[PDB]
């Protein structure tokens, strides 16, 4: 019984920024490994970052200029403060296992920028 | 004068995992290896620095035989400035090296017919080894970002691994018992000699 | 960044009956790479990690294999439920990737 509460998406501006947060449901978001993937519709996935627990992420190449993430550990809410701009995607932000091996995601923060 | 115990070393009868390699110390003795590279017993012996008839007429302080078990094709990795999984994530031999390597085929002590899994190798590790450090850890190397807590499942892997030596397997893939002494010459006096 | 590309993009294969899809790494994946499926209305649903180990519970029709350069994922059996898009994720190096690879019935 593990979920996301995504942040819906908003409608943002090209060139203008944004930020999207996944509360967690079942699971203790605070000792795993949460994912963000964006799926954007006419186009299939794309990896866009990746957090550990102890402060440690690594991005994707074109989303490593204006995105930064953080794990909300206190509200176990993993979020990002994005910028915008060929960002319209269905935003996914799955969490890792060694088991099952990212089985949880999100729900799809519908941002798109214009 | 004592004589020293290369019979405990070379003809010691349980080599470790080139993972972990096994060091022991020869001093206060004296003995030769003008016998060793007179026994023709070997099938690998390459001495670095000192060529090995002149060695016996000399006096070493710091010796140590490292003992390990290898496959016999990958033998040429037990050298100096020298790539191979071996020489990278297990066992590093300094640039300025100056001893003796022996390697001589053990098929028929080690290679069982279920093969002996008790030598393992590493052949995961996140940078190589500075020259004759060793790593023992057994830690599931997390390559995710989850703890996988001993668990090798997604993401998570052993970094051990083990070796198939049996006597079906070809003769590079037969193990190789392999021995290194190293001959420092450094501040302080002899207590090895000839 | 290493980039991967599925050559069938589309199949039009019938139930109850065995396919394909390859994936191909313009760089070398040793052998850590996942098998996704995908189905709108659905969520992505990790079938394959490692390029061999078939995870748990999900059936035994689906077998992935590969090399370091190039890997497939062969669906030996149909039951029409395994009608889905497939993708590919390469996580040897971490910044990780994905493919494009759907499916079609006759
Ligand atoms: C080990 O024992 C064998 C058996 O006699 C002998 O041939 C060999 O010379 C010995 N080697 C050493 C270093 O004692």
């Amino acid at each position: 019984q593990v979920q996301l509460v995504e942040s819906g998406g908003g409608v943002v501006q090209p060139g203008r920024s944004l930020r999207l947060s996944c509360a967690a449901s079942g699971f203790i978001f605070s000792s795993y490994g949460m994912h963000w993937v964006r799926q954007a519709p006419g186009k299939g996935l794309e990896w866009v970052a990746v957090i550990w627990f102890d402060g440690s992420n690594k991005y994707y190449a074109d989303s490593v200029k204006g995105r930064f993430t953080i794990s909300r550990d206190n509200s176990k809410n993993t979020l990002y403060l994005q910028m915008n701009s060929e960002d319209t995607a269905v935003y996914y932000c799955a969490r890792e296992t060694v088991s099952y091996g990212m089985d949880v995601w999100g729900q799809g923060t519908t941002v798109t920028v214009s | 004068t004592n004589l020293c115990p290369f019979g405990e070393v070379f003809n010691a009868t349980r080599f470790a995992s080139v993972y972990a390699w096994n060091r022991k110390r020869i001093s206060n003795c004296v003995a030769d290896y003008s016998v060793l590279y007179n026994s023709a017993s070997f099938s690998t012996f390459k001495c670095y620095g000192v060529s090995p008839t002149k060695l016996n007429d000399l006096c070493f302080t710091n010796v140590y035989a490292d003992s390990f078990v290898i496959r016999g094709d990958e033998v040429r990795q037990i050298a100096p400035g020298q790539t191979g999984k071996i020489a990278d994530y297990n066992y590093k031999l300094p640039d300025d090296f100056t001893g003796c390597v022996i390697a001589w085929n053990s098929n028929n002590l080690d290679s069982k017919v279920g093969g002996n899994y008790n030598y393992l190798y590493r052949l995961f590790r996140k940078s190589n080894l500075k020259p004759f450090e060793r790593d023992i850890s057994t830690e599931i190397y997390q390559a995710g970002s989850t703890p996988c807590n001993g668990v090798e499942g997604f993401n998570c892997y052993f970094p051990l691994q083990s070796y198939g030596f049996q006597p079906t397997n070809g003769v590079g893939y037969q193990p190789y018992r392999v021995v290194v002494l190293s001959f420092e010459l450094l501040h302080a006096p002899a207590t090895v000699c000839g | 960044n290493i980039q991967m590309t599925q050559s069938p993009s589309a199949m039009s294969a019938s139930v109850g009956d065995r396919v394909t899809i390859t994936c191909r790494a313009r760089q070398g994946i040793s052998n850590y790479l996942a098998w996704f499926q995908q189905k709108p209305g659905k969520v992505p649903k990790h079938l394959i990690y490692a390029a061999s180990s078939l995870l748990s519970g999900v059936p035994s029709r689906f077998s992935g294999s590969g090399s370091e350069t190039e890997f497939t994922l062969t669906i030996s059996s149909l039951q029409p439920e395994d009608f889905a898009t497939y993708y590919c994720l390469q996580h040897n190096s971490y910044p990780y990737t994905f493919g494009q690879g759907t499916k079609l019935e006759i």
